[PDB]
């Protein structure tokens, strides 16, 4: 059957534009290329593209084109930048009649590089949290682009590696990406520990701001 | 035009069973080639079923055939995936599609309707555990402050992020309260609040864990 | 929209065979070269007055016209009659009929889910009382409807034809398809089609006709006796040919133009 794969991102700074593709096994079988395209925002619905590699739905502000052939397809992306900053998948329609597939999607973005200087933000626990379970202080990054952070520690001038770690979406009106993470220990070791610290590790960038247990 | 609509929101156990609706709107449900996608969360999309206008077979994606299956209803036009014996793969984003619409008049285009987030998880709902995020010293009173709420040991699904009633709008740290090794929830978001109320007022953060009755509004304070 | 009707809408009177004959009529008939109203499916069956009768057309190959509707008020409150023409036959329905914001029938989706009419798709019905039922551009496909003592009649004329702009000049008769004497009160209509075409009305008149029936009991030519004082000859004569001569037809008389009305003012 007519299975298909992508390029991870193709992204480009604002008012570019850029060449999404796809490649795979065979055409959807049967004929010229039913694979069909779906633009999903950031934390937000897919909405149907070009279809057939040809084929324009209703609502397409000509911003967008089908291209290619053949065991491949691709779909343009021109202007970009918030809402056209989304992932678009490829997928295969044969006949729409013969089985379909799904592509691993293809996310552009109105480029955050070169990377910026981090916005640090740190939270020890609360004087009740020291009593509580087992306790976390936690780390905010942002403005920084996605997936190249590592919002890493050090606990008094040990290295230790995080507890949990998390990223948000883009801000729309800034294009703005964040990440924190929460590390975890006992609360003996968050009372006896007071130098604990988000040591970050970045691709090319690297800060650490330092904390005592409850500091007001 | 026909308008495609999603059963919400979900959470069902690893080894249990989830049916997924979509209604159909406009117009009726037989004359729609409906099919159904798989999303793992954030990332690339998968095939899993759809009736094709050849026979108009129900048929599945191989990696799924079986252990899921469709039906559907005209008394309501809601199609139905329901995938049997969940696994940790099937914290999807499940879509309901069809290469259709009509409006009395005959169409072929293909509408997505925006699909169902599930969770499957081990976890279960849990009392209070919710604490204010105390600073580092360097926030009281600094160029910009920051504080909040923190949680815990919770899995409740829904959470409220803005750590004071209308008083904050900007500076807004949201993220997608990570699960623990254990598989509860946690979460920590931050706010960059006012530089003079922090370490002289305090605010409130409406954590409401809301299946578990315990509905918890906690104050925002350093200490 | 209109154009000329020219001869259309002459149809056999009553059901006896005459051969070779100039047989003379009262009865509901469309004026000779009277205006018909035409209409269009570019977003147009808005509910029409149906007066003394209606004659109908249509020229067709889409075949999305399929259908009929008549009454009062259209809307429950009364009976009222749906002719259908699906696939291949008449079909007949007279129930309390709620009918949809346009007579636009509902239509055949692709077949692999079954393909079938809804019943238009807003509602359709809102009660039963359905006191009858039956069964059975290339083409025009003329039809007259009226109504008289209950008995409602239909009568039809299917030709090929080759002007697709108007109804057809020459001749030709419809014979009745049916005659129904289900009592409904008929004063409106309208006609259905499908989803996704042309129709024309003119109405009937009591009017004299002189009817030639051929040697094969068939009508193929008349006179509207009233269409003009040469009219009024043929038919004074019983002739389709007048000989050069002067004929007395009638005698003018000037029509009374209000009722005085006096008594003693007491
Ligand atoms: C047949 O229908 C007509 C109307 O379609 C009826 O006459 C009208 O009756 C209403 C009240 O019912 C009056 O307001 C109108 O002024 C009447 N119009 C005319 C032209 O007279 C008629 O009475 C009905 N007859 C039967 C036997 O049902
Ligand atoms: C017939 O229609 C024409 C326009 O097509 C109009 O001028 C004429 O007055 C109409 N006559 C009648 C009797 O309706
Ligand atoms: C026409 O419609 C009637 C129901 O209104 C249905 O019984 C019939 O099968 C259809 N076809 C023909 C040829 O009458
Ligand atoms: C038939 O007619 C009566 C009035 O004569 C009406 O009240 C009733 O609802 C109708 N019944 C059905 C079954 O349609
Ligand atoms: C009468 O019908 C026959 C066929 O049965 C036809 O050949 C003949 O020409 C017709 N004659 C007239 C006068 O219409």
């Amino acid at each position: 059957q007519s299975a298909l794969t992508q390029p991870p991102s193709a992204s480009g700074s604002p008012g570019q534009s850029v060449t999404i593709s796809c490649t795979g096994t065979s055409s959807d079988v049967g004929g010229y290329n039913y694979v069909s395209w779906y633009q999903q925002h950031p934390g937000k619905a897919p909405k149907l593209m070009i279809y057939e590699v040809s084929k324009r739905p209703s609502g397409v502000p000509d911003r967008f084109s089908g291209s290619k052939s053949g065991n491949t397809a691709s779909l343009t992306v021109s202007g970009l930048q918030a809402e056209d900053e989304a992932d678009y998948y490829c997928s295969s329609y044969a006949g729409s009649n013969n089985p379909y597939v799904f592509g691993t999607g293809t996310k552009v973005t109105v480029l955050g590089q070169p990377k910026a200087n981090p916005t640090v933000t740190l939270f020890p626990p609360s004087s009740e949290e020291l009593q509580a379970n087992k306790a976390t202080l936690v780390c905010l990054i942002s403005d920084f682009y996605p997936g190249a952070v590592t919002v890493a520690w050090k606990a008094d001038s040990s290295p230790v590696k995080a507890g949990v770690e998390t990223t948000t979406p883009s801000k729309q009106s800034n294009n703005k990406y964040a990440a924190s993470s929460y590390l975890s220990l006992t609360p003996e070791q968050w009372k006896s520990h007071r130098s604990y610290s988000c040591q970050v590790t970045h691709e090319g960038s690297t800060v650490e701001k330092t904390v005592a247990p409850t500091e007001c | 035009q026909v308008q495609l609509v999603q059963s919400g929101a979900e959470v069902k156990k690893p080894g249990a069973s989830v049916k997924v609706s979509c209604k159909v709107s406009g117009y009726t449900l037989p004359e729609l080639s409906m099919h159904w996608v798989r999303q793992a969360p954030g990332k690339g999309l998968e095939w899993m079923g759809g009736f094709h206008p050849e026979d108009g077979e129900t048929i599945y994606a191989q990696k799924f055939q079986g252990r899921v299956t469709m039906t559907e209803d005209t008394s309501t036009d809601t199609a139905y995936m329901e995938l049997s014996s969940l696994r940790s793969e099937d914290t999807a984003v499940y879509y309901c599609a069809t290469g259709s619409p009509f409006g009395v008049v005959t169409d072929w285009f293909d509408p997505w309707g925006r699909g169902t987030l599930v969770t499957v998880s081990s976890a279960s709902t849990k009392g209070p555990s919710v604490f204010p995020l105390a600073p580092s010293s360097k926030s009281t009173s600094g160029g910009t402050a920051a504080l909040g709420c923190l949680v815990k040991d919770y899995f409740p699904e829904p959470v409220t992020v803005s750590w004071n009633s209308g008083a904050l709008t900007s500076g807004v740290h949201t993220f997608p309260a990570v699960l623990q090794s254990s598989g509860l929830y946690s979460l920590s978001s931050v706010v960059t609040v006012p530089s003079s109320s922090l370490g002289t007022q305090t605010y409130i953060c409406n954590v409401n864990h809301k299946p578990s009755n315990t509905k918890v509004d906690k104050k925002v304070e350093p200490k | 929209a209109y154009t000329n009707s020219f001869t259309r809408g002459v149809y056999y009177p009553d059901k006896v065979f005459r051969s070779s004959v100039l047989h003379s009529t009262q009865d509901l008939f469309l004026p000779f070269f009277s205006n018909v109203t035409w209409f269009h499916a570019i977003h147009d069956n808005p509910v029409l007055p149906f007066n003394d009768g209606v004659y109908f057309a249509s020229t067709e190959k889409s075949n999305i016209i399929r259908g009929w509707i008549f009454g009062t008020t259209l809307d429950s409150k009364t009976q009222s009659l749906l002719i259908v023409n699906n696939a291949t036959n008449v079909v007949i329905k007279v129930c309390e009929f709620q009918f949809c914001n346009d007579p636009f029938l509902g239509v055949y989706y692709h077949k692999n889910n079954k393909s079938w009419m809804e019943s238009e798709f807003r509602v359709y019905s809102s009660a039963n009382n359905c006191t009858f039922e039956y069964v059975s551009f290339k083409n025009l496909r003329e039809f007259v409807f009226k109504n008289i003592d209950g008995y409602f009649k239909i009568y039809s004329k299917h030709t090929p034809i080759n002007l697709v702009r108007d109804l057809p000049q020459g001749f030709s008769a419809l014979e009745p398809l049916v005659d129904l004497p289900i009592g409904i009160n008929i004063t409106r209509f309208q006609t259905l089609l499908a989803l996704h075409a042309a129709y024309y009305v003119g109405y009937l008149q009591p009017r004299t006709f002189l009817l030639k029936y051929n040697e094969n009991g068939t009508i193929t030519d008349a006179v509207d006796c009233a269409l003009d004082p040469l009219s009024e000859t043929k038919c004074t004569l019983k002739s389709f040919t007048v000989e050069k001569g002067i004929y007395q037809t009638s005698n003018f008389r000037v029509q009374p133009t209000e009722s005085i009305v006096r008594f003693p003012n007491i």
